């Protein structure tokens, strides 16, 4: 879940729906989530980098989430798939999915940190001590 | 929520600098320095690994945590870089 | 009274969350035990594969870092430190064969030892090309850094292998005689 | 759970791709013979590196030496230099004139390699159910013959066989060594 809440109503009204649970599902059939979000305004909407508990290195988009590029892995997935909708006065998004050594973290990643100036690096970690310093 | 909001078109790519597994236990608290080029690493082992981007990146024998202090004890899972307070 | 009803609900929620906390703690303990078991199984498998490889392709053995180590037949034998200083251009030939096998086995261990190469393209560039020039500098630097990473993840005794003991630490860790063979992690 | 998943996935990948599997990184079919991610045999419209050819030749010398030291396969022309490019293949009984696996000495190395390959096939075929007979390799006359009935004429000569026949014979050697090392890995893993 990555939602934006109107605290006046005090509930989240924003989505990138990717879960076995239906939107605001009572049982939430999907227990997976994403955290460690980083916020900055650009490209007509907020631009965020949040740690995807699914190990999905999340460079997230709203207007064209499928169109843009993100740091996540899972190369078996075709061109990025993200749904853009407008639902009851707000634009709703549904996120849909598309030898060697596992490069991606192998623990519950939570923390992200990046620095750059026209170029730079980012820091990643997992739920056990994994350190990932992305450029 | 970032200084100097960037122009549109931000997308990620497949590059990185270094990886570490020094933290004996889970790490769930880090602090990123503002005036300098360093970030803090702490682990559920009650120990904190200090890492400097300038040093840890490479061109050096080992990219070990510069400041590793465990006198705190317990599990260190809460850290912060004080805003212009010269304290952590 | 309204606030008290809300608080009683929140307190029942707290009790349930604490029960779930205990359950999740026991489960995380079991999961960590399983992860440690998987790491130990990887250690054992890596030890077996490395012993088999050392026996078959590269019998890395000491002579009987100046002392020489023999591997891949009599045509290939080299001392512990590693003649990096002599690469500016069988000693040359044996050293080159040893270094080719070294980069290959470096990737091999990266797979088995799970030590993914920060310069993954190791075997090819390291083994063949007569890159004595600055490219040799960069390659030797990458090789030394990777060997340092290997010795650190297998830092059973840093003072024993010591710096400038390429073949020395290579045989020590790689040979099944390693004190902590198969270990991986922090 | 995720860390154990990564660890067990690496372990399972190693189990599937045996040590020899990665070391050889060889293929049985394709535009050329592939071992350790190499291309064996060029064509009038196919690019390949002859320096990579010498590298793969040294790799073949090292692999044949390891196999022979593992079990037989070292009757004659059994003294091979497992060093790589400019490799040498000589008999343990004969060392008067070196046979360089690089540059009639190169074709001589090819013929001696065919001889050692037939010796190994004898070693490989020793199983109760005969093995290494999807094709047959001839040492002296330069014949790379497939028991699968393929009509393609493959020879080991440096002339009239260097592009199509050479590519085919290199890939055939790769696949035969693939079968032999597959048996070797099946044995060794146990």
């Amino acid at each position: 879940e990555v939602s934006m809440w109107d605290m006046e109503t005090g509930d989240r009204r924003f989505t990138l729906w990717a879960s076995s649970a239906p939107p605001l599902s009572e049982l939430q059939p999907s227990p997976h989530s994403v955290h460690g979000i980083y916020c900055s305004p650009a490209d007509g909407n907020p631009i965020l980098l949040t740690a995807g508990s699914d190990m999905k290195i999340r460079f997230w988009d709203l207007a064209y989430p499928e169109r843009s590029y993100v740091v996540a892995g899972s190369t078996s997935s075709p061109s990025v798939s993200y749904y853009r909708k407008i639902i009851e006065g707000t634009e709703v998004v549904q996120e849909i999915q598309n030898e060697s050594l596992p490069v991606g973290h192998h623990d519950i990643i939570t923390d992200v940190a990046t620095f750059q100036t026209t170029q730079g690096f980012i820091v990643t970690a997992s739920r056990d001590g994994i350190v990932k310093v992305w450029k | 929520w970032e200084s100097k909001p960037p122009p549109p078109g931000w997308r990620p790519k497949g590059l990185l600098v270094a990886h570490l597994h020094e933290h004996k236990s889970a790490v769930n608290r880090i602090r990123v320095s503002d005036e300098h080029s360093l970030f803090a690493t702490c682990s559920n082992d009650g120990t904190v690994k200090i890492w400097n981007s300038q040093k840890m990146e490479g061109k050096t024998t080992t990219t070990r945590s510069i400041l590793t202090y465990s006198r705190i004890g317990g599990r260190v899972k809460t850290l912060t870089f004080c805003q212009g307070s010269h304290y952590l | 009274q309204k606030l008290y009803s809300r608080a009683q609900r929140h307190q029942e929620k707290k009790e349930k969350i604490q029960r779930h906390n205990r359950k999740l703690g026991d489960l995380v303990e079991k999961k960590t035990i399983d992860l440690r078991s998987h790491y130990e199984r990887l250690a054992n498998l890596r030890r077996s594969h490395i012993l088999e490889l050392t026996s078959v392709i590269f019998p890395i053995e000491e002579v009987k870092g100046d002392t020489s180590i023999s591997i891949t037949g009599p045509w290939i034998s080299l001392p512990n430190n590693g003649d990096y200083s002599a690469y500016y251009s069988n000693p040359a030939y044996t050293i080159s064969a040893a270094l080719c096998y070294a980069t290959q086995l470096v990737n091999i261990l990266s797979h088995i030892l799970d030590v993914n190469l920060p310069k993954k393209l190791c075997n090819s560039e390291f083994c063949g090309e007569n890159l004595s020039k600055q490219k040799f500098t960069r390659a030797v630097k990458k090789l030394n850094a990777n060997i340092l990473y290997l010795c650190f993840s297998q830092h059973v005794n840093l003072d024993q292998l010591q710096p400038l003991h390429t073949l020395r630490n290579l045989m020590y860790l790689v040979s099944p005689s390693s004190e902590h063979l198969g270990r991986s992690g922090p | 759970e995720n860390q154990m998943r990564y660890a067990q996935t690496q372990l399972d990948k190693l189990k599937k791709t045996n040590v020899f599997n990665a070391t050889f990184h060889i293929w049985h079919s394709g535009q050329f013979g592939t071992i350790n991610n190499f291309r064996l045999g060029r064509l009038p419209s196919v690019p390949v590196e002859w320096n990579e050819i010498n590298a793969a030749w040294g790799q073949t010398v090292l692999l044949l030496h390891a196999l022979a030291n593992k079990m037989g396969l070292k009757f004659q022309r059994y003294r091979l230099v497992p060093y790589g490019n400019h490799s040498y293949l000589e008999s343990l009984t004969d060392k008067s004139k070196e046979l360089p696996l690089y540059c009639n000495k190169f074709d001589h190395a090819m013929v001696a390699f065919l001889d050692c390959v037939q010796q190994f096939k004898e070693e490989v075929e020793k199983g109760e159910t005969r093995f290494c007979l999807p094709y047959r390799m001839d040492v002296e006359k330069g014949k790379i013959e497939d028991t699968g009935g393929s009509g393609g004429s493959y020879s080991i000569k440096t002339q009239f066989n260097s592009e199509e026949q050479w590519t085919k014979a290199l890939k055939f050697m790769l696949t035969n060594l693939k079968w032999g090392l597959a048996w070797v890995s099946s044995q060794f893993y146990n």
